[PDB]
DNA sequence: CACTGGCCGCCTGGAGAATCCCGGTGCCGAGGCCGCTCAATTGGTCGTAGACAGCTCTAGCACCGCTTAAACGCACGTACGCGCTGTCCCCCGCGTTTTAACCGCCAAGGGGATTACTCCCTAGTCTCCAGGCACGTGTCAGATATATACATCCTGTCATGTAAGTA
DNA sequence: TACTTACATGACAGGATGTATATATCTGACACGTGCCTGGAGACTAGGGAGTAATCCCCTTGGCGGTTAAAACGCGGGGGACAGCGCGTACGTGCGTTTAAGCGGTGCTAGAGCTGTCTACGACCAATTGAGCGGCCTCGGCACCGGGATTCTCCAGGCGGCCAGTG
């Protein structure tokens, strides 16, 4: 079981914060390395991604949707 | 009556008989198969003449068309029928 | 609610149908005028054996079948499923044409 | 007597139709006019070569053999129809 | 007092005609000259393949359960042999079709 | 002592001196244009030789040739090489 | 008692020889006549050939300013004529290289 | 700091130089005891003319240069510049081969 | 005497030298060996066709022109070799 | 932070439909028979094509010594494939309406094909003669070498937009 | 939320080097004069292939009515292409080293190639035939029609993860 997904993605952003947004590969490959099957749960990281980011506290740096890259809110 | 026009009928008829006693031909196939016998004629024919005419060679015999089956036919496709060109020239010469 | 098939699937059932099949797909007569057509451009009032039109029709079909093999193998070749005029040009031009 | 459109005689659904025999499980909507084209320059290419064939046997008709010859000096020889 | 009028073709005992090949070859007009033996083997040659082809025709006949050859099994026939394939690639089969082939990525998951 | 190998030297060369009076020729391109006439003298020959058979004509005139001409050289080159030849066997004709 | 003699090539007043042709159409085995009036044709076909892509190989090898033509200059000569293209298009000139032809994507910017 | 050229323009410098110059490609002698190697494996004991030798030398280049242009063609049909082996592959199978 | 290895004898920047004649910018290293493959093969035909004409010759030395005739029967015409 | 109920992605059973498979039935092309003829056969003759033997000579193979050009390997780098997803739009599928392709039926005649006549031309042969190729030589066009000059490609610098830090 | 500032990025200039440009040199590759003998050629002739006149018939072209299968067009909708964007690698490019290609020189020889011999070999001519072809005819394999299973495909409902709600 676990926690969902959604610490994941945010473990994932909040790891390297490093200039630009983080892709979706790097973090893919950053769950990977913390431990998940993320083979069978592409679209649950699409809809973590798309709900993050619509609820204001992920914000997208240049791409849009899902792709791209995806960086820290303000505060 | 007309002019005949000749044909490998009969004798692809009597091939077929010899493979296969109970399978029939229709007359497109046979059609296809004058045109397949044409066809290999004619590529056999044209590159032996020309192996003829590279070695200034006034006759075309058995050796010319035995090198020209190894460079148009495909590997043992070629060397079979090598053997079956062997074996039917050894009983035409022994009659 | 009446029946529907999801695209590709009859195009798949048609696919091995007319390899299954060994029939013409051209309509004969419309093939005839066009040949006639092409035809009186080079010199006018033309006749025809209608084995001859046959036979034009079933190397047309030929070489278009061979075209578009070589069509989806570059359509394939471009990560695509849809051939594109590109595709066609490409094969005529890699095949000497 | 004179012809002006047997392009469209090929129609849509017949390309379609060839192309399925070609193994294509789909068709841009721009292939059917270009392959019209396509097949028209073949056929120029063939039908040239076929006529020069009848005026050199000095003939009206066209026949099914300068269609077989025609097509067997461009390498896309066909059998079934010589003889 | 003349001998019997035996056959070439039995004479090395072959279907194909010794003596038709031998005056094509004469009316080809491809040399001058040619030697015996070549209208024998020529005429070999083409009956193996016959031979070969018609045993893939009637093969790929009782395959589809039809006890006559048609066309269809001729284009059948030459497209699953690779060799023969490579023998006969720019020829097409009149009424043959095409060989059933339908690449990977076409067909469903 | 050696044999003879004959070669189209001198006719390319007076043509490459009638078409430009200044411009020579080296040794590769004059065998590179030895080999282009070949070629299409064996080209036009095997085409008129074909067209020969396949109207069992017995003969080659320059109609059969014109006919060969018309199928291989494309376009413009046809029109040329027919005027070119039939002014020609005009001058031959008449002398 | 016996006239001059005078060459064909001069009687169509075409620098290819008219004998020569001829010679090697007889002996290239292609009928078994040959009208007089065919090698005449040919010849003056096979001039006109060779007078046109020489045409070409001297203006390619001015635009290169170099007074002999090489293979280079036939190969230059050749890809660069549509019709020549045509008829030469699985024909290979040796030690002529390529026409230059980059695709635009090759190029920067 | 020494020069460096970014990648690409000394690979356009090489397609200018060797579409511009003639001269063979391949070295020679591997070349020849390659098609040495080769025909050995045929018929035995074989020796070659210096001119078969560059005959075949001048072939294999020609031969692989259109083979190079038609994976050309295939690799900008890609949306790419950098060949691939099933480049080859297609222009191999859509010519014949 | 022996022949063993002589394939790799074509170089990699050989291979690069002709992709830039047929006018390519990059080359991946998957190619080399394969176009070393595909040329052997090329070769594999030819040289198998120039040996038939040879054998065929009753000579022993393989001469330009079995090659050029070899090349030229394949759709493949060489200029320059005496044709 | 654990428990938990509703909501979306996925598993599963079942219904309809296209095809496969089983019959019957009538039919028209495949096979078989008969007359014919023409093309294969045979034997002698005659000319000749190439196999064979032998000699000569020449280029291909081997060996060797320098002599660098390049093959090669490594390292820094950047750019190219490319995997993935979001977005737009384009073509298959199906239903209905339209319409000309097919059939089939009949008239007519255009020329394909065949036969006959007759002659235009073309290949063969003895004789003759002259043009193109081997051979030799001489000689300037171009490769090489060296010295200038710009193109251009990368890099350094200035200006500016813009995101970030901040009161 | 505006003020300020440093960093990414486009615009502009400049150096270095690779390529473009100018001039000497020498050399061997192109080009020209000679011998010649072989290949072209002119006259005549035997004889045949093809050009041309006539016909017929049959096979192509033209035309009319009916069916409906094929096409055409619109709605709908899903899937296919594709734009973009980081990522991660995978060659590109530069640089020093190995070495093997390349060049120049020498020797052997084995095979290419030319020439006399002649003998097997194949084409050619008169006569004869028997196997292959044109035509007819029959019939049953197969084309077409009709009915039941099966596989396939797509959707309805039903389950598991999961995501939101709660304690």
């Amino acid at each position: 079981s676990g926690p969902p997904v959604s610490e994941l993605i945010t473990k994932a952003v909040a790891a390297s914060k490093e200039r630009s947004g983080v892709s979706l590969a790097a973090l893919k490959k950053a769950l990977a390395a913390a431990g998940y099957d993320v083979e069978k749960n592409n679209s649950r990281i699409k809809l973590g991604l798309k709900s993050l980011v619509s609820k204001g506290t992920l914000v997208q740096t240049k791409g849009t949707g899902a792709s791209g890259s995806f960086k820290l809110n303000k505060k | 009556k007309r002019s005949r026009k000749e044909s490998y009928s009969v004798y692809v008829y009597k091939v077929l008989k010899q493979v296969h006693p109970d399978t029939g031909i229709s007359s497109k196939a046979m059609g296809i198969m004058n045109s397949f016998v044409n066809d290999i004629f004619e590529r056999i024919a044209g590159e032996a003449s020309r192996l003829a005419h590279y070695n200034k060679r006034s006759t075309i015999t058995s050796r010319e068309i035995q090198t020209a089956v190894r460079l148009l036919l495909p590997g043992e496709l070629a060397k079979h029928a090598v053997s079956e060109g062997t074996k039917a020239v050894t009983k035409y010469t022994s009659a | 609610k009446p029946h529907r098939y999801r695209p590709g699937t009859v195009a798949l059932r048609e696919i091995r149908r007319y390899q299954k099949s060994t029939e013409l797909l051209i309509r004969k007569l419309p093939f005839q005028r066009l040949v006639r057509e092409i035809a009186q451009d080079f010199k006018t009032d033309l006749r025809f054996q209608s084995s001859a039109v046959m036979a034009l029709q079933e190397a047309s079909e030929a070489y278009l079948v061979g075209l578009f093999e070589d069509t989806n193998l570059a359509a394939i070749h471009a990560k695509r499923v849809t051939i594109m005029p590109k595709d066609i040009q490409l094969a005529r031009r890699i095949r000497g044409e | 007597k004179v012809l002006r459109d047997n392009i469209q005689g090929i129609t849509k659904p017949a390309i379609r139709r060839l192309a399925r025999r070609g193994g294509v499980k789909r068709i841009s909507g721009l292939i059917y006019e270009e392959t019209r084209g396509v097949l028209k320059v073949f056929l120029e290419n063939v039908i040239r070569d076929a006529v020069t064939y009848t005026e050199h046997a000095k003939r009206k008709t066209v026949t099914a053999m300068d269609v077989v010859y025609a097509l067997k000096r461009q390498g896309r020889t066909l059998y079934g129809f010589g003889g | 007092a003349r001998a019997k009028a035996k056959t070439r073709s039995s004479r090395a005992g072959l279907q194909f005609p010794v003596g038709r090949v031998h005056r094509l070859l004469r009316k080809g007009n491809y040399s001058e000259r040619v030697g015996a033996g070549a209208p024998v083997y020529l005429a070999a040659v083409l009956e193996y393949l016959t031979a070969e082809i018609l045993e893939l025709a009637g093969n790929a006949a009782r395959d589809n359960k039809k006890t006559r050859i048609i066309p269809r099994h001729l284009q059948l026939a030459i497209r699953n042999d690779e060799e023969l394939n490579k023998l006969l690639g720019r020829v097409t089969i009149a009424q043959g079709g095409v060989l059933p082939n339908i690449q990977a990525v076409l067909l469903p998951k």
